[PDB]
Protein backbone atom coordinates (compact mmCIF):
# COMPACT_ATOMS: atom_id res chain seq x y z
CA UNK A 1 0.00 0.00 0.00
CA UNK A 2 1.82 3.11 -1.72
CA UNK A 3 0.23 6.27 0.00
CA UNK A 4 -0.56 7.90 3.28
CA UNK A 5 -3.84 6.48 4.68
CA UNK A 6 -6.26 9.35 4.48
CA UNK A 7 -4.07 11.59 2.41
CA UNK A 8 -4.65 13.51 -0.83
CA UNK A 9 -3.47 11.44 -3.88
CA UNK A 10 -2.67 12.11 -7.40
CA UNK A 11 -4.51 10.82 -10.55
CA UNK A 12 -3.55 7.66 -12.10
CA UNK A 13 -0.50 7.64 -8.98
CA UNK A 14 -0.45 3.57 -8.45
CA UNK A 15 -0.39 3.09 -4.36
CA UNK A 16 -0.93 -0.73 -4.56
CA UNK A 17 0.86 -3.14 -6.02
CA UNK A 18 -1.70 -6.40 -7.47
CA UNK A 19 1.33 -9.49 -7.82
CA UNK A 20 2.44 -8.37 -11.18
CA UNK A 21 4.12 -12.26 -11.57
CA UNK A 22 0.93 -13.44 -13.66
CA UNK A 23 0.31 -10.84 -16.08
CA UNK A 24 3.95 -9.61 -15.73
CA UNK A 25 5.10 -12.66 -17.88
CA UNK A 26 1.51 -12.42 -19.51
CA UNK A 27 2.31 -8.76 -20.63
CA UNK A 28 5.72 -10.41 -21.80
CA UNK A 29 4.01 -13.18 -23.82
CA UNK A 30 2.61 -10.42 -25.89
CA UNK A 31 5.97 -8.60 -26.13
CA UNK A 32 7.10 -12.27 -27.48
CA UNK A 33 4.52 -11.99 -30.38
CA UNK A 34 5.18 -8.86 -31.08
CA UNK A 35 9.05 -9.88 -31.31
CA UNK A 36 7.95 -12.29 -33.52
CA UNK A 37 5.57 -10.31 -35.56
CA UNK A 38 7.94 -7.46 -36.02
CA UNK A 39 10.14 -10.11 -36.81
CA UNK A 40 8.61 -12.28 -39.36
CA UNK A 41 7.45 -8.91 -40.59
CA UNK A 42 10.88 -6.95 -40.54
CA UNK A 43 12.09 -9.33 -42.99
CA UNK A 44 9.29 -8.71 -45.14
CA UNK A 45 10.37 -5.72 -45.08
CA UNK A 46 13.49 -6.34 -46.10
CA UNK A 47 11.89 -8.81 -49.34
CA UNK A 48 9.81 -5.84 -50.65
CA UNK A 49 12.56 -3.00 -50.47
CA UNK A 50 14.88 -5.60 -51.98
CA UNK A 51 12.45 -6.35 -54.82
CA UNK A 52 11.40 -2.71 -54.88
CA UNK A 53 14.81 -1.83 -56.49
CA UNK A 54 14.13 -4.87 -58.87
CA UNK A 55 11.07 -2.75 -59.94
CA UNK A 56 11.54 -2.08 -63.09
CA UNK A 57 14.09 -4.81 -63.17
CA UNK A 58 13.62 -7.93 -64.63
CA UNK A 59 12.84 -10.83 -62.39
CA UNK A 60 10.27 -8.51 -60.21
CA UNK A 61 7.11 -10.04 -61.91
CA UNK A 62 5.22 -7.00 -60.60
CA UNK A 63 2.71 -9.85 -59.44
CA UNK A 64 5.41 -11.47 -57.41
CA UNK A 65 6.66 -8.18 -56.00
CA UNK A 66 3.01 -7.74 -55.60
CA UNK A 67 3.18 -10.86 -53.33
CA UNK A 68 5.96 -9.72 -51.04
CA UNK A 69 4.43 -6.29 -50.65
CA UNK A 70 1.56 -7.61 -49.70
CA UNK A 71 3.31 -10.01 -47.20
CA UNK A 72 4.61 -6.54 -46.10
CA UNK A 73 1.21 -5.21 -46.40
CA UNK A 74 0.18 -8.67 -44.62
CA UNK A 75 3.04 -8.97 -41.91
CA UNK A 76 2.45 -5.46 -40.46
CA UNK A 77 -0.54 -5.36 -40.05
CA UNK A 78 0.20 -8.33 -37.80
CA UNK A 79 2.86 -6.15 -36.20
CA UNK A 80 -0.12 -3.51 -35.61
CA UNK A 81 -1.84 -6.85 -34.17
CA UNK A 82 1.01 -7.82 -31.74
CA UNK A 83 1.95 -4.33 -30.95
CA UNK A 84 -1.92 -4.13 -29.11
CA UNK A 85 -1.33 -7.56 -27.71
CA UNK A 86 1.58 -6.21 -25.99
CA UNK A 87 -0.91 -2.90 -25.04
CA UNK A 88 -3.54 -4.91 -23.84
CA UNK A 89 -1.18 -6.56 -21.72
CA UNK A 90 0.78 -3.78 -20.58
CA UNK A 91 -2.79 -1.48 -19.67
CA UNK A 92 -3.27 -5.12 -17.73
CA UNK A 93 0.19 -4.93 -16.04
CA UNK A 94 0.73 -1.43 -15.49
CA UNK A 95 -2.71 -0.81 -15.14
CA UNK A 96 -2.18 -1.98 -11.51
CA UNK A 97 -3.01 0.02 -9.60
CA UNK A 98 -3.78 3.83 -8.58
CA UNK A 99 -5.91 5.06 -9.27
CA UNK A 100 -9.99 6.31 -9.90
CA UNK A 101 -8.51 8.53 -11.88
CA UNK A 102 -9.75 11.35 -9.52
CA UNK A 103 -6.99 13.06 -7.62
CA UNK A 104 -8.25 13.56 -4.00
CA UNK A 105 -8.17 12.60 -0.26
CA UNK A 106 -7.83 8.50 0.41
CA UNK B 1 22.13 -12.84 -80.99
CA UNK B 2 18.58 -12.53 -79.27
CA UNK B 3 19.96 -15.55 -76.95
CA UNK B 4 22.72 -13.48 -75.87
CA UNK B 5 19.95 -10.99 -75.91
CA UNK B 6 18.20 -13.30 -73.91
CA UNK B 7 21.10 -14.88 -71.57
CA UNK B 8 23.00 -11.47 -71.20
CA UNK B 9 20.05 -9.52 -69.82
CA UNK B 10 19.62 -12.65 -67.37
CA UNK B 11 22.85 -12.24 -66.64
CA UNK B 12 22.30 -8.77 -66.01
CA UNK B 13 19.46 -9.18 -64.10
CA UNK B 14 21.58 -11.78 -61.72
CA UNK B 15 23.94 -9.46 -61.14
CA UNK B 16 21.49 -6.76 -59.92
CA UNK B 17 20.30 -9.78 -57.81
CA UNK B 18 24.00 -9.97 -56.28
CA UNK B 19 23.24 -6.27 -56.27
CA UNK B 20 20.45 -6.84 -53.79
CA UNK B 21 22.06 -9.98 -52.88
CA UNK B 22 19.65 -12.02 -53.95
CA UNK B 23 22.50 -14.00 -55.03
CA UNK B 24 25.70 -15.24 -54.39
CA UNK B 25 28.34 -14.87 -56.31
CA UNK B 26 27.96 -18.83 -57.58
CA UNK B 27 24.73 -17.99 -59.29
CA UNK B 28 27.16 -14.89 -60.66
CA UNK B 29 30.06 -16.78 -61.79
CA UNK B 30 28.17 -19.61 -63.46
CA UNK B 31 25.34 -16.65 -64.34
CA UNK B 32 28.44 -14.76 -66.13
CA UNK B 33 29.92 -18.37 -67.16
CA UNK B 34 26.32 -18.80 -68.67
CA UNK B 35 26.36 -15.68 -70.11
CA UNK B 36 29.72 -16.23 -71.80
CA UNK B 37 29.13 -19.58 -73.30
CA UNK B 38 26.84 -17.48 -75.15
CA UNK B 39 29.43 -15.32 -76.57
CA UNK B 40 31.13 -18.37 -77.26
CA UNK B 41 28.03 -19.88 -79.20
CA UNK B 42 27.95 -16.58 -81.27
CA UNK B 43 31.23 -15.58 -82.69
CA UNK B 44 31.78 -18.76 -84.14
CA UNK B 45 28.25 -18.15 -85.73
CA UNK B 46 29.60 -15.22 -87.57
CA UNK B 47 32.57 -16.85 -88.11
CA UNK B 48 30.21 -19.64 -89.81
CA UNK B 49 28.62 -16.30 -90.82
CA UNK B 50 31.93 -15.35 -93.28
CA UNK C 1 27.61 -19.14 -44.98
CA UNK C 2 28.25 -15.33 -45.12
CA UNK C 3 32.04 -15.71 -45.31
CA UNK C 4 32.25 -15.55 -49.04
CA UNK C 5 28.85 -14.60 -49.72
CA UNK C 6 27.57 -18.40 -50.53
CA UNK C 7 23.73 -17.58 -49.61
CA UNK C 8 21.48 -15.08 -50.26
CA UNK C 9 21.72 -11.81 -48.13
CA UNK C 10 18.20 -12.00 -48.65
CA UNK C 11 17.86 -15.76 -47.79
CA UNK C 12 20.02 -15.17 -44.31
CA UNK C 13 17.98 -12.69 -43.66
CA UNK C 14 15.27 -15.36 -43.74
CA UNK C 15 17.05 -17.45 -41.58
CA UNK C 16 17.39 -14.81 -39.30
CA UNK C 17 13.78 -13.68 -38.90
CA UNK C 18 12.84 -17.20 -37.46
CA UNK C 19 16.05 -17.29 -35.22
CA UNK C 20 14.88 -13.28 -34.26
CA UNK C 21 11.05 -14.78 -33.88
CA UNK C 22 12.07 -17.87 -32.59
CA UNK C 23 13.58 -17.10 -28.95
CA UNK C 24 10.60 -14.77 -29.25
CA UNK C 25 8.11 -17.74 -29.69
CA UNK C 26 10.49 -19.01 -26.54
CA UNK C 27 10.02 -16.09 -24.85
CA UNK C 28 6.26 -16.35 -25.67
CA UNK C 29 7.28 -19.60 -23.60
CA UNK C 30 9.00 -19.39 -21.01
CA UNK C 31 6.56 -16.24 -19.96
CA UNK C 32 3.62 -18.88 -20.57
CA UNK C 33 5.84 -21.91 -18.86
CA UNK C 34 5.91 -19.64 -15.79
CA UNK C 35 2.58 -18.70 -15.74
CA UNK C 36 1.18 -22.42 -14.70
CA UNK C 37 4.71 -22.68 -12.54
CA UNK C 38 3.37 -19.17 -10.58
CA UNK C 39 -0.28 -20.72 -10.56
CA UNK C 40 1.38 -23.92 -9.03
CA UNK C 41 3.14 -21.38 -6.99
CA UNK C 42 -0.49 -20.65 -6.23
CA UNK C 43 -0.94 -23.66 -5.18
CA UNK C 44 1.41 -24.29 -1.87
CA UNK C 45 -0.52 -20.74 -0.49
CA UNK C 46 2.42 -18.55 0.53
CA UNK C 47 1.38 -16.33 3.70
CA UNK C 48 1.30 -13.32 1.43
CA UNK C 49 2.08 -11.53 5.08
CA UNK C 50 4.26 -12.33 7.84
CA UNK C 51 2.73 -13.06 11.42
CA UNK C 52 0.60 -15.43 13.80
CA UNK C 53 -1.84 -17.60 11.70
Amino acid sequence: RNFKEGSDIEAGVSLYQIDPATYQATYDSAKGDLAKAQAAANIAQLTVNRYQKLLGTQYISKQEYDQALADAQQANAAVTAAKAAVETARINLAYTKVTSPISGRI
Amino acid sequence: QAQKEAIYRQLDQTTQRFNVGLVAITDVQNARAQYDTVLANEVTARNNLD
